[PDB]
């Protein structure tokens, strides 16, 4: 479970803010559990990878990106003119390892709640009960420590 | 007294009832006997600042 | 009236009468014939009152407080045609275009501010009788739309038919299993169809001039963006005109 | 809506609805757009392809361009919100 | 304006009076602490 | 069941008691809605008081 | 052509109210003597009140 | 009635009364110094010193 | 003698502590009146419709908002370039949803700014100055009537006035670069070079006094007080402040004349700022800046990308956002 | 709750404005 | 509304025409030089 | 759960008036140099 | 939700530095006057 922690984006020192204060878990809580690796796979049965977010992006669009590049599924701003949301495509989501081992889940109400979280690294349960926490990621002390210290210098 | 209090020219006191139901800014007329050093009487806060 | 249009359009031009109803002369009968068409129905509110909690000396039963309009000149209905239909009972009338919409903003006692579409879609009125008298007296039901069509797009940029849905500058939100399922009303957007009900009253025809007009009162509901919050019932009240054809 | 069934069947899956689609969605089928089109879009909810035979004011071309496409055109449930924007939705090329 | 006023006078605190009013304030910082944060 | 004194205002009820029912947000303390209280109102006294 | 003339006529129009305010600033002041600048031997503000 | 074309925007008869007693109680103000003077005395300045 | 004699004496006196003068007649009474309608709606004033679709912007403290945040909405787009006065409203909750209070602030502003103009003249004529200094603060009267004047007026609305903000600021400047292209008109560039010189030559002339300051204190007290006010003497060797930047850079690029230097402090930014308030003049008709996107092509046609093409996509992405629920057809002609 | 702050900042930066034009020190030639 | 409308020409051309017959008080003599 | 305006009260309440008779005792050794007249008064 | 922790950094921001400058004015005047000799140096 450590080894998936560090792989996810509000671990990066580069997604806090300034005059957002406190510890890393007033971000979004103390973490619990793993809640595993989601596989995407299609209709066809490709595998599909979310487009993970650079740290630049606040907000990003939601893609899921074959081995080669196509873009193959996404979440679409315009629901009007749609030609490659999930609903067509109809992608599955497949859970290995964490607490959710085995488990599918094959409609669109689901697949997109677990595509919005996957590409924000890894997945994981949190705590945001314990100190109140708001929802906008934090800077670790490697960030802190690197303001201070140049700004002084 | 004369002016604010009974309404010749001002609103008035706020009044209510016995069991604080009704209430309402009204003018107040004074009473003058002795029943104006009655303190749950209105008209003997008119008749206090009027005398 | 004709009085109306005896004027150009640079003599009407700001001074608010554009907006006003025309005003009928005299009573009598008019009979509707077998094509007959409304023609020129206009209808605008002169007051208007929303149902609320009042404060009365020691009791809250639900009253209408009045309201200001805020919108200034916005919310008469105007060009509304339709074909008089004569069932056998009752004469009906089933209105088919026109401008039957006026999106528009009163404000309660408190400070609080309530938009509605004051609408006249899909309406089916019924009246007694058949001929068009100074006691003929119709109404009956009609549809309001939504106040916001589905691709509108709240400040953080969600709607029913385009947008995000979900908190989009607060990006933990959808972590767990849970989700964002706290917040779930606020990101899904649903187009709402409610009922009002008119009860119009002609009481001056012309039949010289095929013109009635009268006094209606209509009452519906207020909007909720889109399931945001409870609407609130809303009447109003004012004065109709109609050419008969 | 977040979760809406027949995202598809709007403008993009090559079958398209009825009483859901944008008039820009029969631009893709010869022959419709405009005329035909234009009366599919205005009137109000069908049920089937045998309601598009329905349409007051339709000629023997009007119903030979349906008649190619009926294996494309089909009828779904009439969710309100897209039903208003069936002539423009706000969509320009 | 006037003319300076002759009624200025000066104004003085010793050491040992700052001492008591420090204590006097922390004292009562310290006892009526309790009861503001309940 | 939420007067003023349940909700802590305190200089409120002096305002109330000399005549002041009205507000510039068109409620009243008396539940009869208002269109104009004019210049003294709640929010009328509270600034003068501090012009 | 009316964004040519609304941008260049109304370029040089607040130029010409500079021009006003120039050529009026010097011509009230060289009718009045100290358009070259301030005398030395007789300088106005030392002849005022105090400052306050 | 916002758009009429009313002449300084006096859209009642009684706005009349309010500008014209406002020019005049200044004007009458004025002319009790500058007014009944000699409205024929020249100078060969390009400013007038004359009097109050 | 007379009263209206005994009250131009007054009016005009110098001896007062602020000079009001006959400009003061109209700056005082619309200055007081742009301010304390400002301080009342920036703190206190409920939610105004701007777009003109009864989706009515906070901009006020007390309806959630900070110092940042709050801002005096500009008048609704319903309204547009309508004079809007209280009178002419049927009630002020009518009036402050409409957008009432950013007519009644922004035109007792331009009058008190304009008559703060003319009084920076009228006490340099009664205290024997030279006339000039309200021709070097015609520059910011230049720039404040452009943007709540005069591009309202082109672009035939007061809802495309600036708000009277910090964020309603950079919502102005943002939507005016992408409608615009701000940044790439000339004036805009000889305006920059205006404040970034500005900037400089005021850091440049206030180093080389101090740097060249005669010694008359010690050095226990502090520098500024070998200056005694209103002393005949100069304050510094102006020679050696000649000297050093004679060979800062090379000789013949300095002034040796003090008083054509202290001229060219004030031409510089004044200029700059006189080219860069008729830029968004000229902006104001639609007369945008330049527009070099898809201008480098190869020998087969396919558009080569440049930086104005980067910059391009930047302007794409305000444009297609700004007043998101607005439009309706497919030009952005307001 | 959250306001009374930021009015307490904007009309307390108003009154140093205040006494800093009206009972500046003067300054005097000798 | 038509009350506080004539409040506010009141005080315009009050201050107005304290502007105008301010400039006509031989306004261009009242310098230091003379008089 | 505590009030969040005790820390206003408590922290205004030591430093404000506490900062006050520091202010006393400073201008008090500042008049006692100031006549003083010997390398501290100026 | 705000920071509750804010509240003490200006309220301390603001007054904790600027009753800091009120002192060195006090004692200025203070010296001014001390050395002055007359009716309030004492
Ligand atoms: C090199 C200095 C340095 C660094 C890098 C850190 C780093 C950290 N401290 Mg720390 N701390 C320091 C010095 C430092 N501390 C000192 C000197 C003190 C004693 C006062 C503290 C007291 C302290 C406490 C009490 C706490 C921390 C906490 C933290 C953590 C989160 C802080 C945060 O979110 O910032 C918040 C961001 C800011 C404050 C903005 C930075 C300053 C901005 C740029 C404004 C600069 C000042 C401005 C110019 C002046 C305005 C004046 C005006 C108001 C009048 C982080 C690891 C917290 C934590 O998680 O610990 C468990 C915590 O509870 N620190
Ligand atoms: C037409 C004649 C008239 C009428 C009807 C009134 C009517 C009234 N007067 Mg008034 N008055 C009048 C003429 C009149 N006045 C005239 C001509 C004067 C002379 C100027 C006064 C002077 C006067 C005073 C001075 C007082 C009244 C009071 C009152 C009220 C009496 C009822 C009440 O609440 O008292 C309640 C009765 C008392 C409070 C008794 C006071 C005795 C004190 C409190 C004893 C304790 C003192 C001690 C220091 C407290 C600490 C000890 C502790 C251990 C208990 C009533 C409104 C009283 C009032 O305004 O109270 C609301 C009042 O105090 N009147
Ligand atoms: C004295 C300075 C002054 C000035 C210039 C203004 C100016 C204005 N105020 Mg304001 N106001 C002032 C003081 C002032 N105010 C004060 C002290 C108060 C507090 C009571 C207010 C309160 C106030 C409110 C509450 C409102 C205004 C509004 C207005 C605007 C329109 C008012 C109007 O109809 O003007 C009347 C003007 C005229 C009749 C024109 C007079 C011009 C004369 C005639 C000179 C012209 C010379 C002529 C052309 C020569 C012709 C010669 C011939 C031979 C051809 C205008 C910008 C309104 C506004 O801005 O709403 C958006 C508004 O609602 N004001
Ligand atoms: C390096 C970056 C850079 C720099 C240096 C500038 C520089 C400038 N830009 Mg620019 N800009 C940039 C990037 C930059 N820009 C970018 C990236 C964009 C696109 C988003 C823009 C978009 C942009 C726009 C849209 C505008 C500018 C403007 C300006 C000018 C501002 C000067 C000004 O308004 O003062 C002039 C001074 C005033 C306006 C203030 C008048 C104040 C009056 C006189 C008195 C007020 C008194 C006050 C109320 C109370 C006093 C205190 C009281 C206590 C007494 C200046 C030339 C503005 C411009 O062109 O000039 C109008 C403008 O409108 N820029
Ligand atoms: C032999 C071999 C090996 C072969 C190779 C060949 C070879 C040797 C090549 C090398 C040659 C080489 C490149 C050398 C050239 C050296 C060179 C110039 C390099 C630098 C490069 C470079 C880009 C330089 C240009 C930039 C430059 C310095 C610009 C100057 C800008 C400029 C003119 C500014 C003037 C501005 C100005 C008017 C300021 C005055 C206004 C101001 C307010 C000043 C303040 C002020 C001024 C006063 O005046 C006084 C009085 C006072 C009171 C005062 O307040
Ligand atoms: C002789 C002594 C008389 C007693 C002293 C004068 C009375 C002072 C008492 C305080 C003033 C009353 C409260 C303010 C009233 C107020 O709100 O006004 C407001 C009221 C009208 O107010 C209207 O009220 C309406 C209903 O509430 C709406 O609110 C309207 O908005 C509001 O305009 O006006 C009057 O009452 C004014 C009269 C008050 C007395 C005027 C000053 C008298 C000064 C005379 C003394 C000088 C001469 C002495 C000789 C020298
Ligand atoms: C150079 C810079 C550009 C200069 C300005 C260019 C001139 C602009 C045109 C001016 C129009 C003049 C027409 C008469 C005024 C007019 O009708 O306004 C009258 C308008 C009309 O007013 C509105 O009219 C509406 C009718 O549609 C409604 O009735 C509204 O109730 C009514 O308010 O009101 C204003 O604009 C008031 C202006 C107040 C400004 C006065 C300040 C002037 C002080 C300057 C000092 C005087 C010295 C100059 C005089 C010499
Ligand atoms: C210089 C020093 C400056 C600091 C002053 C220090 C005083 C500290 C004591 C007062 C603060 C303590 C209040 C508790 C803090 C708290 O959070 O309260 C917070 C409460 C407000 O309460 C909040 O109210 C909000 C809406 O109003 C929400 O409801 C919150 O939930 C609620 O907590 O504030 C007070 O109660 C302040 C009261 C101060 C006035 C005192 C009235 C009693 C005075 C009687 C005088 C008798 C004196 C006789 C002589 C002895
Ligand atoms: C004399 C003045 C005395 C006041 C000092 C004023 C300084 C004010 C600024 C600091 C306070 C602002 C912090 C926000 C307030 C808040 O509630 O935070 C509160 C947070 C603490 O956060 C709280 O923590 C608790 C458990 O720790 C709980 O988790 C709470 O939920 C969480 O909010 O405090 C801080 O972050 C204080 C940090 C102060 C240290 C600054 C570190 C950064 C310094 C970098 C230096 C670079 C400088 C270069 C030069 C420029
Ligand atoms: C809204 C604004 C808020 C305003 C608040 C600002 C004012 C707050 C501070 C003022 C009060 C200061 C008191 C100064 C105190 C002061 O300076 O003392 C000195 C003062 C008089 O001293 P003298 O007359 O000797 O003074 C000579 C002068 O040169 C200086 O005063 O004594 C008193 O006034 C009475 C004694 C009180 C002394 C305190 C005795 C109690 C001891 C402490 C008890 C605590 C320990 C308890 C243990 C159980
Ligand atoms: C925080 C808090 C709070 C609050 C408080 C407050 C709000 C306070 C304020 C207070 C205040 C705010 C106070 C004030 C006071 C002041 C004073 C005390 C002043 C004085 C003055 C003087 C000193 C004057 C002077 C002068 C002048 C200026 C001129 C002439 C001369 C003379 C001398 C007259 C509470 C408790 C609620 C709760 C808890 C916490
Ligand atoms: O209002 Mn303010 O922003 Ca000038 O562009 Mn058109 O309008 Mn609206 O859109 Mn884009
Ligand atoms: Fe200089």
């Amino acid at each position: 479970d450590k080894l998936a922690f560090y792989d996810y984006i509000g671990n990066n020192p580069a997604k806090g803010g300034l005059f957002r204060a406190g510890p890393m878990n007033k971000g979004d809580g103390i973490a619990e559990a793993w809640l595993g690796h989601p596989i995407f796979r299609d209709k066809e049965g490709r595998e599909l990878t979310v487009r993970r977010m650079p740290a630049f992006f606040e907000t990003f669009p939601v893609i899921l990106v074959d081995k080669d590049g196509i873009i193959r599924a996404d979440i679409p701003f315009r629901r009007a003119e749609s030609k490659y949301s999930i609903e067509q495509v109809g992608v599955t989501v497949d859970f290995y390892g964490g607490k959710l081992n085995g488990q599918t889940f094959k409609d669109a109400p689901t697949v997109k709640k677990f595509a919005r979280k996957a590409q924000l690294g890894e997945v994981f349960e949190f705590d945001r009960t314990s100190l109140e926490s708001d929802g906008v990621f934090r800077s670790s002390p490697r960030g802190w420590y690197t303001y201070g210290h140049a700004n002084f210098a | 007294g004369a002016f604010h209090v009974t309404g010749l020219f001002g609103p008035g006191i706020w009044v209510s009832d016995a069991y604080g139901i009704t209430g309402k800014v009204q003018p107040v007329a004074p009473a003058w006997g002795a029943d104006g050093f009655n303190p749950f009487n209105p008209g003997g806060i008119a008749a206090h600042h009027i005398a | 009236k004709s009085q109306i249009n005896e004027l150009s359009y640079l003599q009407v031009k700001g001074t608010g009468l554009a907006n006003r109803c025309a005003e009928v002369v005299g009573e009598d009968s008019i009979k509707p014939k077998p094509g007959a068409k409304l023609v020129d129905m206009c209808i605008e509110p002169k007051a208007w009152a929303v149902e609320e909690e009042v404060g009365k000396a020691g009791k809250t039963e639900k009253k209408f407080v009045n309201s200001k309009v805020m919108t200034r000149q916005t919310y008469t209905l105007d060009a509304i045609e339709g074909p008089i239909t004569v069932d056998g009972g009752k004469i009906t009338f089933n209105e088919k275009e026109g401008i039957d919409y006026a999106a528009t903003t009163v404000q309660l006692p408190g400070g609080e501010r309530v938009p509605f579409l004051f609408t006249v879609k899909d309406l089916v009125a019924k009246g007694n009788g058949d001929t068009f008298k100074p006691g003929f007296q119709m109404g009956g039901d009609f549809n309001t739309p939504s106040y916001r069509t589905g691709l509108f797009l709240d400040p953080k940029g969600r709607g029913g038919t385009t947008g995000y849905d979900m908190a989009v500058a607060l990006p933990a939100l959808q972590l767990g299993e849970e989700g964002d399922a706290e917040l779930f009303g606020e990101n899904n957007k649903v187009f709402d169809i409610t009922q009002g009900r008119i009860e119009m009253e002609v009481n001056k025809v012309n039949a010289e001039d095929s013109e009635i007009g009268g006094v209606f009162v209509a009452t519906q509901l207020s909007d909720t963006d889109m399931g945001s919050k409870t609407p609130k019932k809303v009447l109003t009240k004012g004065i109709f005109y109609a050419k008969v054809d | 809506v977040i979760d809406y069934e027949n995202i598809g069947y709007l403008g993009g899956s090559s079958i398209v609805d009825i009483n859901n689609a944008n008039v820009r969605a029969y631009l893709k089928m010869p022959g419709m757009y405009p005329t035909v089109a234009g009366k599919i879009v205005s009137h109000g909810p069908y049920s089937g392809v045998a309601d598009l035979y329905k349409i007051p004011g339709l000629s023997s071309a009007e119903a030979d361009v349906i008649k190619k496409y009926e294996s494309r055109l089909t009828a779904k449930t009439p969710s309100p919100d897209y039903v208003i924007d069936r002539i423009n939705n706000g969509l320009y090329r | 304006m006037t003319g300076p006023n002759p009624n200025k006078q000066a104004v003085e605190l010793n050491r040992t009076s700052l001492y008591w009013g420090l204590l006097l304030i922390f004292v009562l910082a310290v006892l009526f602490s309790s009861y503001f944060f309940n | 069941l939420n007067p003023m004194w349940r909700q802590g205002m305190f200089v409120m009820p002096f305002m109330t008691r000399l005549g002041i029912t009205d507000s510039w947000g068109g409620w009243s303390i008396t539940g009869e809605s208002v269109s104009n209280p004019g210049i003294w109102s709640f929010e009328g006294v509270a600034l003068s008081h501090i012009i | 052509p009316r964004s040519w003339l609304c941008c260049s006529h109304f370029f040089l129009a607040f130029f010409f109210l500079v021009g006003h305010w120039w050529h009026s600033g010097r011509a009230r002041a060289a009718a009045a003597g100290f358009e070259k600048g301030i005398n030395r031997a007789n300088e106005p503000v030392l002849s005022m009140r105090p400052i306050d | 009635t916002e758009g009429t074309n009313e002449w300084f925007g006096v859209d009642d008869l009684r706005l009349l009364a309010v500008l014209f007693l406002g020019h005049w109680a200044i004007l009458s103000l004025w002319l009790g110094s500058y007014g009944d003077s000699n409205e024929d005395e020249d100078f060969f300045g390009e400013i007038d010193y004359s009097a109050r | 003698v007379s009263l209206w004699e005994r009250f131009c004496a007054w009016i005009t006196s110098t001896e007062n502590r602020l000079y009001i003068g006959w400009f003061g007649c109209l700056m005082f009474p619309t200055l007081l009146t742009a301010t304390s309608c400002f301080i009342i709606a920036f703190i206190a004033a409920p939610p105004v419709d701007i777009d003109g679709i009864r989706e009515p912007v906070a901009g006020s403290l007390l309806y959630g908002n900070n110092i940042i945040s709050g801002a005096v909405v500009p008048s609704s787009n319903a309204i547009g370039m309508h004079f809007y006065p209280i009178w002419e409203a049927a009630s002020i909750d009518e009036w402050l949803y409409n957008g009432g209070p950013y007519q009644l602030i922004v035109l007792h502003f331009l009058l008190g700014v304009s008559a703060y103009m003319g009084r920076e003249w009228e006490l340099s004529y009664r205290l024997g100055m030279r006339p000039w200094i309200f021709v070097a603060f015609s520059a910011p009267v230049a720039a404040a009537s452009a943007v709540f004047l005069v591009y309202p007026i082109g672009q035939g609305s007061f809802s495309d006035g600036m708000p009277l903000g910090i964020s309603g600021t950079f919502n102005f400047m943002l939507v005016f670069q992408a409608e615009h292209n701000i940044l790439m008109h000339p004036f805009h560039m000889a305006g920059v070079a205006g404040v970034f010189g500005g900037s400089l030559f005021s850091a440049m002339h206030g180093s080389l006094v101090t740097s060249s300051l005669i010694r008359e204190t010690t050095e226990n007290e502090s520098t500024n007080y070998g200056y005694k006010f209103g002393q005949e003497e100069e304050t510094y060797n102006i020679v050696a402040a000649h000297g050093y930047f004679g060979r800062l850079i090379f000789q013949y690029a300095s002034f040796n004349n003090s008083r054509a230097l202290h001229f060219f402090l004030a031409l510089w930014p004044v200029v700059g700022i006189w080219i860069t308030s008729m830029g968004i003049s000229t902006m104001a008709f639609n007369l945008n800046g330049f527009n070099f996107n898809q201008s480098v092509v190869d020998s087969q046609g396919r558009v080569i990308n440049t930086w104005a093409d980067i910059l391009n996509r930047a302007n794409l992405g305000i444009e297609v956002m700004h007043e998101r629920n607005a439009h309706n057809f497919p030009l952005d002609l307001a | 709750m959250e306001a009374l702050v930021y009015t307490f900042l904007l009309i307390g930066t108003l009154m140093v404005i205040f006494f800093a034009v009206f009972f500046r020190e003067t300054p005097r030639i000798l | 509304m038509l009350t506080l409308k004539i409040l506010v020409y009141t005080t315009v051309i009050f201050f107005v025409s304290l502007f105008i017959f301010g400039f006509l008080s031989s306004d261009p003599s009242r310098n230091p030089n003379r008089k | 759960e505590v009030q969040f305006g005790a820390y206003l009260a408590v922290l205004l309440g030591t430093f404000l008036p506490a900062l006050f008779l520091v202010n006393l005792f400073i201008q008090t050794e500042a008049r006692k140099a100031g006549k003083a007249g010997g390398q501290d008064s100026d």
